[PDB]
RNA sequence: ACCCUGGUAGUCCACGCCGUAAACGAUGUCUACUAGUCGUUGGGUCCGGACUUAGUGACGCAGCUAACGCAAUAAGUA
RNA sequence: GCAAGCGUUAAUCGGAAUUACUGGGCGUAAAGGGAGCGUAGGUGGCUCGAUAAGUCAGAUGUGAAAUCCCCGGGCUUAACCUGG
RNA sequence: GGGGCAACCCUGAUCCAGCCAUGCCGCGUGUGUGAAGAAGGCCUUUUGGUUGUAAAGCACUUUAAGCAGUGAAGAAGACUCCGU
RNA sequence: AAACUGAAGAGUUUGAUCAUGGCUCAGAUUGAACGCU
């Protein structure tokens, strides 16, 4: 329905992990794209993912008080 | 001033304040004269100007300028005063209204008489 | 409002005749004074500016149809707006303008007494495509592309209408109008083009003096 | 060091040609030639040859016009700098001396004319002005 | 049959031992009204005198511009020092929109509907020289097209 | 005060502070390109010269500049 | 010159390219940090691929109505109302 | 819109009216004709200029206001009766 | 069919000049106030 892809920079949450999305939101009157980012915290129900994967994540029901998204697909892993 | 640098600081012009604060931005305030003086105007010209110095609804103490051959004000005189500054007088950025509270019109006034608070001669 | 002070210091301010007057007499015998401008100097020294020039131009078009500068500048905000050139958009909605034609067709001596006709509930307008003919007392009634101008019954045997006639043939009739005299009768076929107007008002001047 | 090098490109035709000079040659690349060969094409240069050099090294050599003694490039502009890109849409390009000069864009079909861009319907990155 | 008309008279003076020395500088502009156009500015200690140097200054100094028969071909800028000037075609009856210095090189050149800006210093003598420059620099869609060896179809 | 005769801190050394100068080319750093002429420093390669480099100067086109002036060591073109 | 209004004051934007994105400057007019190294960041050589995030195009949904603009229609005209 | 089967009741929402040139728009305060170019004012070179066809005079017109009539549309046809 | 139309400068530093640069002005707008009407 509604996927993100991005970089997990923290793991140390049990059952959750902080995801770090970049987007590219441009300057309303100089118009240079900026690479902005946000740190959105996922449900990683088996705990699986470390830090620096790169994870989909979906939209859904809020598991807690600031996490509403889930883990659904682990791309790429550390190298 | 380039791209990253705009999009960093970015460019702030500066507003620039009231030239009549005590008004408060309003067209007019009414006020009570303290002090009704005369007083000598800068170096290129030489008289003997009418200034009233008018404690105003606002909580402001301002002097204003009596414009006009003539006037009616003392102390405790209820007075309307409006922007605009004398350039000769230092320290004079507001004009008394003429015919509007206790100031009255000048007196023979047949031109400008609108400005001078002056009914129209029958 | 309206101007109703003396018209031939109105012309003599514009330096040319404004039709203020109706053609009995010649326009310089009617004044015999229309060299200088009225008042105490009038044909003096100094250089007239380009502001003036243009001011010049635009009060003169604005005393030849009698229309004040709020009823005048809104004629020129129709004609920017409007597709086509500024200056002869402007020409066209003031020789629209129903009090003006009823002085192009003959039934008033000059436009300020053809404006003391439509006002005073004398001319009926029927719009093309309606069949009836409503009276109207508005001068500034904008007629179209075949509206039809028509005098009261009541008021047809106007001994000042008779006469407006008479003095209009020397004077002319447009093409874009068809009238009828013994009928009393017109229509207001186009709007007139922009060589169906004297070539001396520069329009130019008015559409530069609206851009401050 | 350099970091535009589609601007170097430019500035070597505009000071060439402000020289006077015959040809004008520089470090030969694919992004380079697509622009040449529009330049060719558009009618502002004779001709750009690509002379493939040793140690996988290439040459562009770019043959320019000069139209009663003056230079046939009046102005040649770089429009979207790698500090601040442009990308239009089909109804956003910037027409270059209404419909005289040329506008580069960079389009997903390649380098070609702003008139070609709007006739087929595509926009792109508006990359310099030529006129 | 050519047109003239003067655009500034301004008095200047110079200093000596017994005084000042008043001289007036005149700045015209002389014009076909049909594309040739031309400046000149004259000095001398009277005015008609000013104005009469002015003329013949400008009458040598002429160029003839190829316009789109009612304004120019497309959006001009031009500089002359610290003077920027911009024009742009308009379309007919939009009328020469302009600063007294720009209208008058414009008026006097044959161009009856522009829209003009002028930047930096409004110079009247540098303003008319930088827009004498950029109607001089002007082109034409026929010499654009000859210039690349294409036609005016091919170049749109 | 300038001038004269003396004269102490300082100037010198070691170790630390200070962090400022018309600390200037009143010209941020890094790239590429754009007539030329004459010096000079450290190289290099050729045949006393010639060429080519990296500095350091004096001029001088185009170009730029309000003007002064800058001008391959740009204040030119990007 | 305006006109049942006309002036004055207050206030916003404009003119002001006078914060310059469009669209300015920094030798001497205000303006190069005393110099350097360097973190975040910004930007970045050539060639053959992959991806399609940016970019572009198309479709679909949505972007309330009113307002703005265009073409009309009704108020005697206009302001006003109004259909698409 | 609330209640009621309805009748009907309630509704300072709303629909209107009042006051205010506060704004936008429209109309008016007349219109033609009138010269040895009257007088009065103002200037002046003391006699000319100007106010100026402006006024007077003469011939008209009645918008708006006033007076008197007539007079749509805003109303959706409730109830009751018949028919399907 | 159309919505696609739009851009003005001046005064003031000097004996004079060009530049820089501030200040001021002409425009539009208002739930406006005040003065005369």
């Amino acid at each position: 329905a509604s996927v993100l892809t991005g970089r997990v920079v923290s793991d140390k949450m049990d059952k959750s992990i902080t995801v770090l999305i970049e987007r590219l939101v441009r300057h309303p009157l100089y118009g240079k794209q900026l690479r902005r980012s946000t740190k959105i915290k996922a449900h990683d129900e088996n705990n699986v993912c470390q830090q620096g994967d790169l994870v989909r994540i979906k939209e859904t029901r809020p598991i807690s008080k600031t996490k509403a998204w889930t883990l659904v697909d682990v791309v790429e892993k550390v190298e | 001033a380039t791209t990253n640098q705009l999009i960093r600081k970015g460019r702030k012009t500066i507003k620039e304040k009231s030239k009549v604060p005590a008004l408060q931005a309003c067209p007019q305030r009414r006020g009570v004269c303290t002090r009704v003086y005369t007083t000598t105007p800068k170096k290129p010209n030489s008289a003997m100007r009418k200034v009233c110095r008018v404690r105003l609804t606002s909580g402001y103490e301002v002097s204003s300028y009596i414009g006009g051959e003539g006037h009616n004000l003392q102390e405790h005189s209820v007075v309307l005063i409006r922007g605009g500054r004398v350039k000769d007088l230092p320290g004079v950025r507001y004009h008394t209204v003429r015919g509007a509270l206790d100031c009255a019109g000048v007196k023979d006034r047949k031109q400008g008489r609108s400005k001078y608070g002056a009914k129209k001669p029958k | 409002a309206r101007y109703i002070g003396p018209k031939l210091k109105l012309s003599r301010r514009e330096g040319t005749d404004l039709g203020l007057k109706s053609g009995v007499k010649p326009y310089d015998v009617k004044t015999k004074k229309a060299a200088r401008p009225p008042g105490q100097h009038g044909v003096s020294r100094n250089k007239t500016s380009e502001y003036a020039l243009q001011l010049r131009e635009k009060q003169k078009v604005k005393r030849i149809y009698g229309v004040l500068e709020r009823q005048f500048a809104n004629y020129y905000k129709e004609a920017a707006r409007k597709r086509g050139a500024t200056g002869e958009n402007l020409l066209a909605m003031l020789e629209s303008r129903l009090d003006n034609v009823v002085y192009r067709m003959g039934f008033g001596s000059t436009r300020a007494e053809a404006r003391q006709l439509v006002s005073h509930r004398t001319v009926m307008v029927k719009k093309a495509g309606r069949d009836e003919f409503v009276r109207v007392n508005i001068p500034s009634i904008q007629l179209q592309d075949g509206d039809v101008i028509a005098i009261q019954e009541k008021s047809r045997e106007q001994l000042r209408i008779k006469n407006a006639i008479e003095l209009a043939t020397q004077r002319g009739i447009p093409e874009w109008l068809d009238v009828d005299h013994s009928k009393l009768q017109g229509t207001f076929k186009k709007a007139p083009d922009r060589i169906d107007l004297p070539a001396e008002i520069n329009e130019s001047l008015i559409v530069e003096l609206y851009s401050k | 060091s350099m970091q535009d090098t589609v601007g170097d490109m430019l500035t070597r035709i505009r000071n060439a040609q402000m020289a006077n000079k015959v040809s004008v040659a520089m470090p030969s690349s694919k992004l380079r030639k697509s622009i040449a060969d529009l330049l060719v094409s558009e009618g502002y240069v004779a001709s750009a040859v690509v002379n493939a050099e040793e140690n996988n090294k290439a040459t562009l050599s770019i043959e320019l016009k000069y139209f009663e003694g003056k230079a046939v490039i009046e102005t040649i502009q770089r429009f979207s700098r790698p500090g601040l890109r442009q990308h239009r849409g089909k109804d956003a390009i910037p027409t270059v001396k209404q419909g005289m000069g040329v506008a580069i864009v960079s389009t997903s079909q390649g380098i070609m004319s702003d008139r070609a861009a709007r006739a087929a319907g595509i926009g792109g990155e508006v990359v310099a002005f030529v006129a | 049959g050519l047109v003239e008309r003067l655009v500034t008279v301004d008095r200047v003076a110079k200093v000596v031992k017994g005084g000042r020395i008043f001289s007036f500088t005149a700045l015209t502009v002389v014009g076909d009204g049909n594309g040739r156009v031309g400046f000149g500015r004259g000095k001398a200690r009277e005015v008609p005198a000013a104005i009469q140097k002015a003329l013949e200054a400008a009458k040598r100094n002429m160029i003839t511009v190829e316009l789109n028969d009612a304004t120019l071909h497309h959006p001009i800028k031009a500089r002359h020092g610290a003077s920027k000037v911009y024009m742009q075609p308009a379309s007919e009856g939009t009328g020469v929109i302009a600063g007294g210095a720009m209208r008058a090189v414009l008026e006097v050149a044959g161009v009856k509907d522009v829209l003009t800006k002028c930047y930096g210093s409004t110079n009247t003598a540098n303003v008319v020289r930088a827009t004498f420059n950029g109607l001089r620099d002007m082109s034409t869609p026929e010499k654009m097209a000859a210039k690349r060896g294409k036609s005016v179809d091919e170049i749109l």
